[PDB]
């Protein structure tokens, strides 16, 4: 085995609140004197089909919003919209507010979710932003408004908020400035995700992790070119590899003494011939939810 | 599905 | 997918400290005025082969132990041994001390590890106590003294401390009263784990999770007896199932409308015939690190 | 192995 670890969640736990609007309850993020949650909290079951969020929000008063931080009712003194995120000004700055930034991540990048039920931390898991900007994850009992995050030194980088589930049962949401990842809208209408491809650079990081942990059967004599690798990659629904992806893998190459194009040759054969009933780090499938950065972090 |  | 979630780690993060003895650094747990860590911190590289821990500990002064909580050097006023766990009395009660108990868990039960490097929280993952009392996990850079825990309502139940890696590369350690799980000793000598069997009751919980999430291909017309199931189970290195395991699965049975012995018949066929290149919740192998309690928790 |  080689464990998919989440970041420690403590700094995020102290920021999770319950947000209620009528019969709708979901999770909010309480930073300084502002609570962030999905704007679709202001919607009635009717409204969700084609909501006019400006008209719906104009109709709401400060007192239509119930914010609970543990046992404390917070006083809403202001309500506003940044894209698809509702911003509730409360009369108290969160005294547990960590140092934080809002970042927009790239498809293939990983992050931790603190899954919450009615403002209460329930669980933490590590996932990837799929190439089609969806998230495979949490069963979702009152999971709307649960946030994704990286910890960078002493700083929480908030990168994601859960808004909705798609037909396929994958999840979609926004950055903390309320812009969707992918072509999705907070409207109850049938919306297609792109083809979900495998994150090749992550699969290569994980083969590197397998070698570091002494799992070596899949190494072959062969090398390959980026060009010839990418033709095979595209046949099996794998993202094309670029020189930047080669450069990103450099530390794992140097540590293992296995060139990137030699590991690429190993992956090529695995795709063409399958695993012949064998496993790598105790998985029967190639794992793509570890970045090169994740493997380096955990192999130190 | 945006329930909840 | 259906996510293996860890408990939120915040209440544990505020208790993790660095413990140094000479050139040896590892993780300690700071609760009230006591730091707990593996006693093998007092060992020189020589000593690890056949240590007399009483003689080694008698030779140490309070001042041989360096305890760092973030930027603060803690003052050690007392040193003692409970079985394989070192207990350092410090002159300050941890002001972040959560409500806690020390529990001894059973093989097949799951828990979260806060993996730490030199007293610093690094990552959180969910695992099972293997039937042979080992832990498959963390790569281990200064991971000795990292603790396992469940959160029960508002209480942290500490159940595990990492002490060592076995030949096979699995991990072994103690409860917080310093008793090993399994037949292992904190001595650098070759020690065998038992046969590692699959946790049948967990595999059944996870097939239940698969049905709840609409993954249904592996359901068959057949039923079976516990008796006939257990003969096949034992052939494939699966733990025998008991009536208590049947009773434990009751809520998942009732929710799904699938009797336990019918799901047992499904598992029997999967063992006998394999998965024919199909997957369940996006895994090509049967998953045994979810308890019936874990599935119920996450499916609510 | 009890390193570290």
């Amino acid at each position: 085995g080689f464990r998919k670890m989440a970041f420690p969640s403590g700094k995020v736990e102290g920021c999770m609140v319950q947000v209620t609007c009528g019969t709708t309850t979901l999770n909010g993020l309480w930073l300084d004197d502002v609570v962030y949650c999905p704007r679709h909290v202001i919607c009635t079951s009717e409204d969700m089909l084609n909501p006019n969020y400006e008209d719906l929000l104009i109709r709401k008063s400060n007192h239509n919003f119930l914010v609970q931080a543990g046992n404390v009712q917070l006083r809403v003194i202001g309500h506003s919209m940044q894209n698809c995120v509702l911003k509730l000004k409360v009369d108290t700055a969160n005294p547990k507010t960590p140092k934080y930034k809002f970042v927009r991540i790239q498809p293939g990048q990983t992050f931790s979710v603190l899954a919450c039920y009615n403002g209460s931390p329930s669980g933490v898991y590590q996932c990837a932003m799929r190439p089609n900007f969806t998230i495979k994850g949490s069963f979702l009992n009152g999971s709307c408004g649960s946030v994704g995050f990286n910890i960078d030194y002493d700083c929480v980088s908030f990168c994601y908020m859960h808004h909705m589930e798609l037909p396929t049962g994958v999840h979609a949401g926004t950055d903390l400035e309320g812009n969707f990842y992918g072509p999705f809208v907070d409207r109850q209408t049938a919306q297609a995700a792109g083809t979900d491809t495998t994150i090749t650079v992550n699969v290569l990081a994980w083969l590197y992790a397998a070698v570091i942990n002494g799992d070596r059967w899949f190494l072959n004599r062969f090398t390959t070119t980026l060009n010839d690798f990418n033709l095979v990659a595209m046949k099996y629904n794998y993202e094309p590899l670029t020189q930047d992806h080669v450069d990103i893998l450099g530390p794992l190459s140097a540590q293992t003494g296995i060139a990137v194009l030699d590991m690429c040759a190993s992956l090529k054969e695995l795709l063409q011939n399958g695993m012949n009933g064998r496993t790598i780090l105790g998985s029967a499938l190639l794992e793509d939810e570890f970045t090169p950065f994740d493997v380096v972090r955990q192999c130190s | 599905d945006e329930v909840d």
